[PDB]
RNA sequence: GCUUUUGGUCGGUGGAGUGAUUUGUUUGGUUGAUUCCGUCAACGGACGAGAUCCAAGCUGCCCAGUAGAAUUCAGAAUAAUUCUUCUCUGCGGGAUUCCUUUGUAAUUGCACAAGGUGAAAUUUUGGGCAACAGCAGGUCUGUGAUGCUCCUCAAUGUUCUGGGCGACACGCGCACUACAAUGUCAGUGAGAACAAGAAAAACGACAACCUACUUGAUCAAAAGAGUGGGGAAACCCCGUCACAUAGACUCACUUGGGACCGAGGAUUGCAAUUAUUGGUCGCGCAACGAGGAAUGUCUCGUAGGCGCAGCUCAUCAAACUGUGCCGAUUACGUCCC
């Protein structure tokens, strides 16, 4: 009786609990160049660190809830003011760029591919521990830590 | 009442509240509410402003000077922090402190031009109930942006610092300093 | 882009919906079926 | 203390050039076994007013508009 | 055993689906009541349930379809669909009295649902800037 | 709120010519209007039906200009 | 061959004056017809400054259209549609329709 | 366009005046209203107002295969059924001063208010329209729309005619707009949600418009290229905001100006010598740190903030036109300016 998002608040959770599971597990893929900015009109360095480390499960929970998408639709989740913009009104646009590489990661490793979403959907199960296992001092009930 | 009738800011006590000053007492909002953000046609009519929780009224009056401002939801965040700092500073229902901080804030009496046609002339004029309500909240939070502008080491505390003080009547609050200094322009003129 | 009713190529002409009526103005040129409402 | 809390009996009218202050007849609010009314002292109020307003007067027993 | 209902604010449309069960909790537009992110909306969207009968009345399985407004007007779209949604039942599946108790307790609460409180942004006009704001004069 | 002489006048022709319109009901005294009168717009009848009931009601007070055949 | 009718015309009492009336040539006769409602209405909105000149009180026109689409659906009569549409003569600017699908 | 946002204007017969002219068109009360009632040497009529209109709001009927919900049956992760709640739209309902308040005012009247019912409560709301007189108001750069009278072939005509300007740097003076300097997003890095009016295309030839998908991707970004349907109900992930995600800053001209700047590079196309840019990345040390007098415009989904298409458009929005999101304090007043 557990669904993707929907039981979870996957805002900073169902991502992050997947993240450690992506990073600590050697299994996945991080391409070489990280020196380049992921995101629309950003002169700030792509982040402090952990650049793909925000990226991947987005694409999964992007895949999962939004079913079919792509390079073009998924950056709708990549957000920016596009504001460096020089003495003009700011305007707004998304990032096609790392998209392909991002979604190649799931093109490997048990998550379906050149059309759909996923194969086994680990997301539930591997996420099924969130209400079980809290990071923040998750309250749950007096029974669960 | 098992959280049915009674209300909570998140969890907070709105029942034991009343205003101290029989002057503006019995018309000021005595709260039953959860979140200060509500939407209705707030003032369609003339005196409708006195109905809704000051909690709104503050949260409503909460952020002038709009630049990229989110107002009510950004305001309510600030009032999460503001009240909490206040009660476990003052050891009271900050619903009281704020209620107690409205009254001591505004001047009971004013001095206006009654002068005719360019002549700047004086009269002692006697402030009205909705003007101690209104001007308090208005200037009360005006102390924020001032105390809050640059030198802050103090993120939300500015709002806490002029609600705490006024509820103490202290003359440091940018709130009350105008209640007196207007009356140095009142009992002097009359 | 010289346009329909006159030599013009000025009084900048609406491309909107590819009707090019500005030459003799879409005010003078009418019966197009437009109306004046709002 | 100085708070002497009266009622508006009525709005005795608009008064003044801008639209702001309004003449009002005030019924001293305090009631005692020797009821001290004025009974009525006319006042000028600053800002909007209404039929049952509580008007605490910090400068009491002044005879208002009279002159101008 | 069902009804259905619609919430509205400005353009925002909430639609209340209705299913029956007495143990159950409600999803947000797409996501459960508890977990909706801006706290300060939650306790509002608690008001439908909490205020008036918290528990004695409705745990009913309920889902809502909310499209046509930005985030907050979609939080006001919602709750109305619930209060509307709930009041629907006790007319169809219950007595006037149980209804009459509830909708009164709303009426005193506010216009939780009396209506969408119809207010729609004004059309921009003429050379007037936005609405009612005029292109500004100079050298006047 | 103030009724043009057109509302005023036509409504005086109805009350002069119809005592079918009796009850102080705006709603009854309205549904007799629109069938009998063509003003081509609703508001006219809505105005007319509103003033037509003022006239009738007031007749019970005393006489009114455009006096009845009574 | 279930056929389809798209009636696109502006003017008052044309879009109505065919589909409402003139399908009762088929509607109440041997044909069996599937009525839906007309699709939504459009407005084609151009706004031009009223002044031929430069000088103005900065005033603008707004000119509009309305285009009225009606969809009306069928089973398959053979050669009757050629007779169906041709029954009724009355309108102007209204649209004739030849459609096949499914 | 303006006088002109207001409520004004005109005549016939009659009356007063030698006459220009005047009465009608008024004291008074009320209304946004020359709007009403009353009074009346005027009586009966014409315009303007109103009302018709247009869109927005609640609603009926029709209706869905180019709208989208309910349910059961089986399947992954603890495809059959019936419908109109949601959407579509033509024509209709609804609103009226309707009860109430011995209310204000008042034997009449015309009405007003606080309150009630209702989606809406007082020209419901935002507009379009709009008299009569005028202005040497603007246009001879809109137009085979036009009077003169200048030009008429090394032309003031024409040139997909060639090149240059219209746009230049004395910080000059001025109007309107965009940026913003904070710890109230505040700067930025990620993450969660959700919107709406609107557009899209080619003939005297054998597709030139958009956009979704996925390759460009063993290595920047924007690019390149191939496939796919749309003639428009092909589309819905816009930022403001939400985030405590335990993120980074951190008594400062600065982890906030994006100006000036020289180097590469992709792009529209006859040609870009700055066309332009999620293009990089250097310059930051250019002002700048709540703005002197003076000045702008509005009152409820309103200002303000935010942003999106459209129009021009081969290429370019700090412009305008329109849509939507966030959403305010102050007066419900006076005539002082």
């Amino acid at each position: 009786k557990i669904h993707r998002i929907g039981k979870r608040k996957g805002a900073s959770l169902k991502d992050v609990s997947a993240w450690r599971w992506i990073k600590t597990a050697a299994r996945h893929f991080k391409q070489e160049g990280k020196i380049f900015v992921p995101n629309c009109t950003e002169i700030m360095k792509s982040s402090h660190g952990r650049e793909r480390a925000p990226q991947n499960p987005d694409w999964y929970y992007i895949r999962c809830a939004a079913v079919l998408r792509a390079i073009y639709l998924r950056p709708g989740v990549g957000y920016g003011g596009l504001s460096k913009r020089f003495g003009n009104k700011k305007n707004y646009g998304s990032r096609p760029e790392h998209t392909v590489t991002s979604s190649t990661g799931p093109l490997h490793w048990a998550c379906k591919s050149l059309t759909k979403l996923g194969l086994v959907e680990p997301g539930a199960q591997s996420g099924q521990r969130l209400t079980r296992k809290g990071h923040k001092f998750a309250d749950s009930l007096a029974f669960q830590v | 009442m098992s959280s049915k009738t009674p209300k909570l800011f998140n969890k907070w006590s709105f029942e034991g509240l009343e205003t101290s000053e029989l002057a503006l007492r019995d018309h000021i909002s005595t709260t039953a509410a959860y979140v200060p953000h509500t939407s209705g046609r707030w003032q369609k009519r003339r005196f409708y402003k006195a109905r809704m929780p000051i909690v709104e009224r503050l949260a409503n009056g909460l952020m002038f000077k709009g630049r990229g401002n989110g107002r009510k939801l950004q305001a309510a965040r600030l009032l999460k922090h503001t009240l909490e700092i206040i009660h476990l500073l003052t050891d009271e229902n900050p619903l009281q402190v704020v209620v107690d901080a409205v009254s001591k804030g505004a001047p009971r009496e004013d001095s206006t031009r009654v002068g005719s046609g360019g002549v700047v002339r004086r009269q002692a004029v006697d402030v009205s109930p909705m003007r101690r309500v209104n001007e308090a909240i208005y200037q009360m939070c005006k102390g924020a942006r001032e105390a809050a502008f640059r030198n802050l080491k103090s993120m939300p505390e500015c709002l806490a610092d002029e609600i705490v003080n006024a509820s103490k009547g202290s003359s440091n609050s940018y709130a009350i300093k105008k209640k007196d200094e207007v009356e140095r322009v009142a009992k002097a003129n009359r | 882009r010289c346009c329909v009713i006159c030599s013009n190529q000025k009084a900048l002409i609406r491309k909107y919906e590819l009707n090019v009526c500005r030459q003799c103005f879409r005010e003078n040129a009418e019966h197009i079926g437009f109306t004046k409402l709002r | 203390d100085q708070a002497q809390v009266g009622l508006i009996i009525k709005v005795l009218g608009r008064t003044g050039s801008r639209g702001n202050v309004t003449q009002v007849r005030v019924r001293l609010m305090a009631e005692a076994g020797s009821p001290d009314y004025n009974r009525t002292i006319v006042r000028n109020v600053k800002g909007p007013c209404k039929e049952n307003d509580m008007l605490s007067l910090m400068e009491t027993e002044r005879e208002a508009r009279r002159l101008k | 055993k069902q009804v259905q209902t619609f919430g509205k604010k400005k353009t925002a449309i909430a639609v209340a689906t209705v299913t029956k069960a007495a143990q159950c909790n409600i999803k947000v537009n797409g996501v459960p009541l508890q977990q909706i992110l801006p706290d300060t909306l939650r306790a509002k969207i608690m008001e439908a349930i909490t205020v008036v009968g918290s528990k004695y009345y409705s745990r009913l399985r309920i889902d809502v379809a909310v499209h046509g407004g930005g985030q907050v007007s979609q939080a006001y779209a919602a709750r109305q669909a619930i209060a509307k949604g709930l009041i629907a039942f006790f007319q169809k599946y219950h007595n006037e009295v149980e209804k009459a108790a509830l909708k009164d307790k709303f009426l005193a609460y506010d216009k939780f649902l009396l209506i969408a409180d119809p207010r729609r942004c004004e059309p921009k006009k003429w050379g007037r800037h936005s609405a009612r704001t005029r292109f500004t004069k100079s050298y006047r | 709120k103030i009724r043009t002489k057109t509302v005023k006048r036509a409504s005086r022709q109805v009350v002069e010519k119809y005592y079918s319109k009796l009850n102080f009901d705006f709603y009854q005294n309205k549904r007799v209007v629109m069938d009998v009168t063509i003003a081509e717009s609703k508001k006219l009848k809505n105005k007319i039906a509103g003033y037509a009931t003022h006239i009738m009601k007031r007749l019970a007070r005393g006489p009114v200009r455009g006096i009845s055949l009574k | 061959q279930t056929v389809r009718l798209t009636i696109t015309s502006r003017n008052a009492k044309a879009v109505e004056s065919v589909t409402s009336q003139l399908l009762t040539r088929a509607r109440d006769e041997k044909v069996t017809i599937h009525g839906p409602v007309r699709l939504p209405t459009r407005t084609l909105k151009i706004t031009t400054r009223k002044t031929p000149c430069g000088n103005g009180t900065n005033t603008w026109d707004t000119f509009e259209l309305k285009i009225y689409k009606r969809i009306i659906d069928l089973h398959a009569p053979t050669e009757q549609v050629k007779k169906i549409t041709s029954f009724t003569m009355e309108s102007g600017v209204d649209v004739s329709i030849t459609i096949l699908d499914r």
